DNA sequence: CGCGGACGAAGCC
DNA sequence: TTATCACTGGCTTCGTCCGCG
RNA sequence: AUGGACCGCCAGUGAUAAGUGGAAUGCCAUGUGGGCUGUCGAGCCCCACGCACGUGGGG
């Protein structure tokens, strides 16, 4: 019931996701600093690939009022009536008079205080609900403190509509806790197998028209980067995913597309300058029945180095997987796919020739 | 401990340098290079016997050579951070820029310190800044066991002594 | 008769429990601050696996049901020590920004800037269970069997659920040591009162350190304690901890058998 | 545009150099001291992507995208950065080129060379053979219909995995760009 | 490892040279087809191959007058004791420490065969494994040789207090 | 029509 | 160089209103 | 059985977009590795023959 996926994937001079100053995020793990890719960024990359591939798109936005106003304006409403109606849409919900709004900024509709995570057709449906009550909104816009008119139950029922991404990753909305959905996927922070020092690159920007001052004395800012073999891990709690989507077939399609996306996507951090697009060197899917088990402790002892880390990392994940299967006996269906052929890697179960074949076999096995 | 042999290297060398031109030129050709590299073997003949983990030996060779590659204008217990801050306040070097170079060295590894270090230290000794080479040596030796600790000491010493030097100019 | 368990479970970059602020809970011990996961949080998780797996031994083994009125047995005869890191750990800040999907004719003014604190380390976990009170209160010795065996495996397997969807901290303990002691419970916490130095990892080093402390305490007090330990490494022997076992459930079986 | 790194590990080679003072001075000749500038050599691996749909969105027309892409690829092979060349004439054409037209996703072959080559013998052949082996392994691990193709100077190997071989770089570029 | 087979070569070969002249003359001609007469004695125990064959042949080409420490310590003790030139053996050491696997075997024979001249003790097994260590860590073995030489020279000079 | 559950009324600036 | 910077709650008794059965 | 026993701070999250380190440079002038030197009786057993000096076959 717990599909867990392990992966080793090298990235060369990538710097995919930066802190506020441009340095790659680092973990002092095992006593040694190791650059890491934050889980939320990669989770976003996976959800964008999954939504792009399955066609259903979810929207996490803080500025819903402006968007509903644009749709109502395309429905034939005047601009001011569209703005007042969308304000009614967000005002008619929540315990108190309404959803908290940020200070109004000149010329634009106010942004909601909290981010919303709902499918696009749900936004269109909110526009329709605000549309059928056109006269009530028209009369209430004249009042100094307009109150919510739209039915609260209908709007709350529309905000409960679930996308595949919400079923898989979950959502949270504090003012309306009935709509909050628990995520079915756990996404670990991808860290390097070996300790990596941040390498500093000194770059300059050339001024094209010649000037004496332009060259000689002038110097240009230094930008940080890093490279390494990241270890990646993720869980999918199948019973919760089946409860969220409801049907088991949609859960199967969601999981398969998710795993394939998980392998395929890359966070895109300064990629127009580094081109770090790369496939994982090793993938290990397991269908665990008792509990998901990450193999991050296998690499808590940093690798020494001087020689290529991929082979040593694969052998270490293999060896650690064997020892865990001995120490924790289980009937979990294991399986792997690797590019190197130098080793058989006996503990990782039955070998599959390709990543899609592996994913299909494993997901079909659950 | 280590500091004892380091002091032997500082007097010896510093004494074997200004008092020798061929040895000075034979040891200076190996600044910022591994002791393993053939190009510095001409240096072992002077420094090899005092090497008291492996990181050390790299430390002694390093400093010794870098200490030896200075211009004559620079030839003839504080750390390196305090020396840098006092060099900023006194000699008027750039503060904000020496600042980023300090912040880049404090992250390096044992092999990175010896490749990022020569520009700031040799340029620091340029314009006659005082540098206690013995402490620097033991510091380069301290990268093998506590890299982050020594880095933190260097940076802290720099900012603290910069602040105190600015406040004492009241 | 007290059976106590010591585990050296490591956790990757995670924030399993946290303070009223974002930072994880920390105990300044040995002069070095070190992250901890409080005892009640891990214990509540244990309570859910034990009670879930059992389908009133839960008001006996653990003190009292949270949602039930006191039934004159509020104590539990189970003592969870607060897990704390073997080494000193600086809280590692993770700067994160929520992305605004709809974009105006301006660029990247993201939805939400923030920074949340996280940390990773090798926690030294510890617990003891008072068999005698458990037998006197439960009655049937077989109920005691399932309670202690099932409780022990639960002790190993579970991990608290806190910020786990953002960090997958699921893991198995690297070392487990169950010592059926008749004299008194002893925690090997002071073995790590001097935080271990870093840069090469800690699993092996922490294992051997715990071995030294077990050796010495057994020297000062030679006892009839039945012991045994299981590790995920076969490279190093730890003679002071007892006989080696191939696996965790085998060990738990041998020690529950040893208790009766 | 990816950062071109060496396939093999390279130590920086310090190059001692002096500048002769033309009007004779007796002491200067004996002293003869000047600074040392450091160089390096090696077989670089180079990689680059062109996201065609976005380029068509930028230029608007598909025909201008074709001229831009074809001319870009040819420029990519032909040009060399020219940093410190009047002193070292480093003008060189790539020993091997492998264009692929991926529809699902671009895939760089940088992991193929994360294990540095040992050396003592010429790295060109071993690098080409390794890129071949890794390309084979990726088509095996990641099945795809991407149109591949290569052009190489060495004839010691056929390099079966890099797709259909084209005799010349402009022929390869023209075939591939016309193929997209 | 390697040192085990190396010791087999040192005893076995150390006996054939001092014992049988035809084999001694057939292996010494290879210090290439011209050394194939040597395989018949050394080939079955074998970058390491080049090491073994060369060291056995060179070990075998010594004069009869010549028939765990390294080579540097043997050289320094030979300088201090036998009174060889110090500064000159110094540059030859510094030239070998830079050679590649093929250069060590072409610069090595003069110093080692001349060192064994005037009966200097040389542990051939360590030398063999050293020549084997050029295939993987040339610079490392070179550094060990030189360091051992200077350190043992210094200690031998200081102990003569 | 009955029962259950949820929110409000201050005190408070 | 510029834009972005969350919510929610851990008070008192009872009554009334609303949703449900 | 300890101002204690029972006891979750916790549900969410791209750090983003952009970038030559560039121009110039002899490590040059000087040097024996020299003298000395012929490579000229134990070998362990069986057997055969023998003038018991030794000869011959096999290991």
């Amino acid at each position: 019931t717990f599909v867990d996926i392990h992966a080793i994937q090298t990235l060369p001079y990538s710097n995919i996701n930066r802190d506020d100053l441009g340095s790659p995020k680092t973990v002092v793990y095992g006593g040694k600093e190791r650059t890491r890719v934050s889980s939320q960024s990669w989770k976003r990359a996976v959800r964008h690939e999954v939504e792009a591939r399955l066609g259903d798109k979810a929207v996490r936005t803080r500025r819903i009022i402006s968007e509903i106003a644009k749709r109502l304006r395309e429905r034939g409403w005047d601009a001011d009536l569209a703005d007042a109606g969308a304000r009614q849409v967000v005002l008619s919900v929540g315990k108190k008079s309404g959803i908290k709004l940020e200070k109004e900024k000149d010329s634009e509709a106010p942004a909601t205080s909290v981010l919303f995570y709902l499918p696009v057709p749900a936004i269109d449906e909110l526009a329709a609900i605000a549309d059928e009550h056109r006269d009530a909104v028209a009369k209430e816009a004249a009042k100094k403190t307009p109150k919510g008119i739209l039915p609260a139950d209908r709007i709350t029922e529309v905000l409960k509509s679930r996308n595949v991404s919400v079923n898989l990753f979950g959502r949270m909305l504090a003012e309306l806790p009935s709509t909050e959905v628990d995520g079915a996927v756990q996404f670990a922070h991808a860290f390097t197998v070996h300790g990596t020092t941040v390498e500093v690159d000194f770059f300059t920007a050339v001024d094209d028209i010649p000037k004496e001052n332009d060259h000689g004395s002038g110097h240009m800012n230094a930008g940080q980067f890093s490279a390494g073999t990241f270890y990646r891990y993720a869980n999918v709690n199948l019973d919760r995913l089946v409860e969220n989507t409801g049907d088991a077939q949609t859960a199967r399609t969601a999981v398969a597309e998710f795993l394939r996306a998980f392998l395929s996507t890359v966070p895109s951090g300064k990629q127009n300058a580094t081109a770090a697009m790369t496939l994982p060197d090793l993938v290990h899917i397991a269908v665990r029945f008792d509990r998901p088990i990450s193999f991050a402790p296998a690499f808590e002892t940093a690798l020494y180095g001087s020689d290529g880390y991929t082979l040593r990392a694969c052998q270490e994940l293999n060896n650690y997987a064997e020892r865990l299967r001995e120490v924790w006996p289980d009937d979990a269906i294991r399986g792997y796919a690797t590019v190197e052929n130098k080793t058989d890697l006996a503990a990782l179960g039955e070998r599959y020739d390709s990543y899609p074949a592996l994913i299909d076999a494993m997901v079909a096995a659950a | 401990y280590i500091l004892q042999h380091a002091d032997a290297l500082v007097k010896r060398v510093s004494k074997l340098i200004v008092n020798e031109p061929a040895a000075r030129a034979a040891l200076r050709r190996g600044v910022g290079l591994a002791p393993e590299d053939p190009r510095m073997l001409a240096a072992h003949r002077v420094v090899a016997p005092y090497v008291p983990v492996h990181a050390v030996e790299r430390a002694f060779y390093a400093v010794a050579a870098i200490m030896a590659a200075q211009p004559r204008s620079a030839r003839d217990r504080p750390n390196l951070g305090v020396s840098l801050a006092q060099a900023v306040f006194d000699k008027g070097l750039n503060a904000d820029s020496t600042e980023q170079r300090l912040h880049l060295i404090a992250r390096q590894n044992l092999d990175g310190v010896h490749r990022h270090l020569p520009r700031l230290v040799l340029y620091l000794r340029s314009d006659q800044v005082h540098i206690d080479w013995g402490i620097l040596i033991r510091d380069l030796a301290r990268w093998g066991h506590t890299p982050r600790h020594v880095a933190r000491e260097w940076v802290q010493d720099y900012h603290r002594t910069l602040e105190t030097l600015t406040r004492q100019a009241e």
